[PDB]
This record gives structure tokens, C-alpha cells and sequence, in this order.
């Protein structure tokens, strides 16, 4: 893995085209996330 | 280490990781190549992970952020999919969860949408979708994606399409 920016502990991607889309997330050490919720599901076919 | 405690979708904490779940889906520019197309989900099982030495590696380094960082460790619930979904929540993120080729540099990524997430759950692109059918688009089979508690610290503010 990469190392973080200097100063910084994450990266976080901006959206700046697609108004609707949400952040993004980067982390360089596994140890920054904790993996709580394990969701088990299909996606829906659009009527 | 881990035990997975299922949550009864009568339990109000079950409802709010549904919530979001369903409430961050958004339409993708690849026009669902990647993820399926596809408004909503049909959540089958929600799992609590339970693992105290993983626990504790996180709140470990929660603190070493937090102390860097003003007691402020810029805690998020975020998105995960991946094709290492149980090796990660067996042994931890590390390194070989990484996506080397990421728009960030080679590191372990996570989303608000979870939309986005579930375009990584059979692989970058979607790899070659669902392992019965080899479509990416599959409504039949069942996926995984984990709700991360994800610590920021200071983070680098980068403005991307
Ligand atoms: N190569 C690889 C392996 C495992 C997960 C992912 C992945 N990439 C993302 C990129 C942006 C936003 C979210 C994700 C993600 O959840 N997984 C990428
Ligand atoms: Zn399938």
C-alpha cells in the first residue's frame, strides 16, 4: 500500500462532475476500519 | 475469532444499516455495467462482526489518530464490497484488500453510496459478475457488502470527477 499524504491519515475523493454522487474514501493501514456489519442481499430488478 | 450474530429485521438497528443501505443507492455512469441496474436491494440477512482482537486493533489506532489529530478521529460508517469480503472479516483489512490500481493510490476503499461499493463485490469492474451465472447484472444470486466503521483522522481533500 501507499502511505497517506504527509499530515493527512485518509484521502477523501470529492465528487466534482456528477452532482448526485457521494464521497469516496481512502485509508493506507488496515487497522483504520473495522468491518461491522456484514449485509448479505440481491439487487432488485427495476419494474 | 469472529462470530456472526444475525440481526432480527424487527431490531431497530437492523432497520437504520437497511436504511442506508437502500438510501444511498444512486444511478452510476458506467449505466450499471459494473454493479447491475437496479433502484434497490433486497436485503436477505444483516450480521453483526464480532471479533475483540480485531476490536482492538481498530480502537487502538482510533486513539493514535484521534491524538494526532485534536481528540478527533473523524469516525464514519461506510460502504465495503469486495471478493475478500471473508477473509476480511476473519482476519482484518490489510494490504492484500487494497486496490492498487485505485484513482487515490494503492489503498483500501470505501463509499458513502452503496451503490458503489456493490460494483466492487465480484471485483474491479465488476470482474465477470456472479460466479453461478457471469452476470454482473445478476438478480438471482445473493451478494455482501460490509458497513465499515472507518476512521479518517485528517484527511486530504481531493476534487475529482
Ligand atoms: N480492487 C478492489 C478490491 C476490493 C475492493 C475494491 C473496492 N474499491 C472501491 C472503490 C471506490 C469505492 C468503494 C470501493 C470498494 O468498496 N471496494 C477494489
Ligand atoms: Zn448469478
Amino acid at each position: 500500500m501507499a502511505h497517506s499524504p504527509p499530515g493527512h491519515h485518509s484521502v477523501t475523493g470529492r465528487p466534482s462532475v456528477n452532482g448526485l454522487a457521494l464521497a469516496e474514501y481512502v485509508i493506507y493501514r488496515g487497522e483504520q476500519a473495522y468491518p461491522e456489519y456484514l449485509i448479505t442481499y440481491q439487487i432488485m430488478r427495476p419494474e | 475469532g469472529t462470530i456472526l450474530i444475525d440481526l432480527s429485521p424487527d431490531d431497530k438497528e437492523f432497520q437504520s444499516v437497511e436504511e442506508e443501505m437502500q438510501s444511498t443507492v444512486r444511478e452510476h455512469r458506467d449505466g450499471g455495467h459494473a454493479g447491475g441496474i437496479f433502484n434497490r436491494y433486497n436485503i436477505l440477512k444483516i450480521q453483526k462482526v464480532c471479533n475483540k482482537k480485531l476490536w482492538e486493533r481498530y480502537t487502538h489506532r482510533r486513539k493514535e489518530v484521534s491524538e494526532e489529530n485534536h481528540n478527533h478521529a473523524n469516525e464514519r460508517m461506510l460502504f465495503h464490497g469486495s471478493p475478500f469480503v471473508n477473509a476480511i472479516i476473519h482476519k482484518g483489512f490489510d494490504e492484500r484488500h487494497a486496490y492498487i490500481g485505485g484513482m487515490f493510490g494503492a489503498g483500501i476503499y470505501f463509499a458513502e453510496n452503496s451503490s458503489k461499493s456493490n460494483q466492487y463485490v465480484y471485483g474491479i469492474g465488476g470482474g465477470t459478475g456472479c460466479p453461478v451465472h457471469k452476470d454482473r447484472s445478476c438478480y438471482i444470486c445473493h451478494r455482501q457488502l460490509l458497513f465499515c466503521r472507518v476512521t479518517l483522522g485528517k484527511s486530504f481533500l481531493q476534487f475529482s470527477a
